[PDB]
């Protein structure tokens, strides 16, 4: 309760991050130079966020 | 390379004349205290060997020609203090004492006078100006000499407590005498309006806006 | 100076408080409490 | 007068008349207008309420003025008729906690 409240604008734009990076990583693992693991980590933590 | 805040354009208001006075007087009083502690005596001739001082007469008996250059540091101090925009407000008891209206060895023990911590930051930064003025004049003198370097020429924060002591203590003594007079010193302006309701005002929103813009730029790169 | 007879027969008592220089007198109250 | 008082620290003097209950205050050698009249058998504790704006705030000066007993002559029975001001170890400053 001591703060730590993202606004609904925060949360909707975070969802925009998630969707747009999904669009990026759509079938581009070949282009990603083995950092595809970093993309996978990022999408997990975003899914939790 | 330190630039002192130039204040030649700025002029002092007439209401600060009453403050220029009694500080001419107080500096004369403390200077006379130092002289009498050193054994300086009221003698019409200014001979150092016999320790006779013609300046022991009260400020009213003092001549105005030596009152100049005397008032000079006080003048520049108040001028610079105003140059930041800082405002000072005079209280009624000042004008009450105004209309109220051999040497006099009474002095004020200002050590126990205490400013606030806001006033302390105020005094620290204006004293940093004072050290910058000294550094600029010494840099000019040293480049004119063409050879040498001074140990205290180092930057202000590089100076130590004892090295800062003179500059700080003169800063506090002037601002404290001001406070005890009642001239209410504060910063030049206060917050007109802060956009706290702004959702973008928070760090997270600006960070993620930059992030989405860069990642969309990267998106159209990746499409290319 | 002070009359010893009056001074011994009186019941008036006195104490004083010195507000040190630099301490704002507006923040200091002096007197008696029960 | 206000403002300058640095010639000597502000000396508020409290005068109590145990026979009449009159409480008069002396400030820098002049009587103040405010006076308190108390009822018999009231036990009055000398007290100072202060908010610290300096390392040195105030000082309980236990002395006497012309034609007045010091506070010790009223506090203590053994020193009832002794005009010399005193501060026995029993008397000490207490703070509300």
């Amino acid at each position: 309760c001591s703060g730590g409240h993202a606004s609904n604008k925060e949360k909707e734009m975070v969802t925009s991050l998630f969707c747009k990076l999904g669009v990026l990583v759509r079938h581009r693992i070949s282009l990603f130079g083995n950092d595809a693991t970093s993309i996978v980590n990022c999408l997990h933590i975003l899914g939790q966020t | 390379n330190p630039q002192p805040v130039d204040t030649s354009n700025i002029t002092i208001p007439e209401k600060l004349e009453y403050f220029i006075n009694k500080y001419a007087e107080h500096s004369h009083d403390k200077w006379s205290m130092d002289k009498l502690a050193n054994g300086w005596i009221y003698g019409e001739i200014y001979s150092d060997s016999s320790k006779v001082q013609p300046l022991m007469k009260p400020y009213k008996l003092l001549s105005e020609k030596e009152k100049e250059i005397y008032r000079w540091p006080i003048k520049e101090s108040l001028k610079t203090m105003l140059a930041w925009g800082w405002r000072i407000e005079r209280t009624r008891e000042g004008d009450s004492m105004a209309l109220y209206n051999g040497y006099s060895p009474r002095a004020i023990d200002m050590s126990n006078v205490t400013l606030s911590r806001d006033l302390h930051a105020m005094a620290e930064m204006m004293a940093e100006n004072y050290h910058n003025i000294w550094a600029k004049k010494k840099k000019m003198e040293l480049e004119s000499k063409g050879g040498g370097n001074h140990p205290l020429l180092v930057p202000y924060d590089t100076l130590t407590a004892k090295e800062k002591a003179k500059d700080r203590e003169k800063a506090q003594d002037i601002l404290k005498f001001l406070q005890i007079n009642g001239y209410a010193v504060s910063r030049g302006f206060k917050d007109l309006e802060l956009d706290t309701p702004s959702i973008e005002k928070r760090f997270a929103y600006s960070f993620l806006q930059q992030l989405i813009r860069y990642v969309d730029e990267a998106h159209q790169y990746i499409l290319e | 100076r002070d009359d010893y007879d009056f001074l011994m027969q009186t019941s008036t008592y006195y104490y004083s408080v010195r507000i040190f220089p630099g301490q704002e007198p507006a923040n200091v109250w002096v007197g008696w409490i029960t | 007068p206000g403002q300058g008082r640095n010639n000597n620290g502000l000396e508020i003097g409290c005068v109590v008349d145990a026979a009449s209950g009159l409480l008069t205050f002396i400030a820098n050698g002049k009587e103040l207008s405010t006076y308190y009249q108390v009822e018999p058998s009231t036990k009055l504790f000398p007290a100072v309420f202060a908010q610290a704006t300096s390392p040195n705030v105030f000082q309980f000066e236990l002395g006497r003025i012309k034609n007045v007993m010091p506070l010790s002559a009223g506090l203590f029975k053994s020193e009832h008729k002794n005009p010399v001001p005193q501060c026995p170890p029993r008397l000490h400053v207490q703070f509300l906690s």
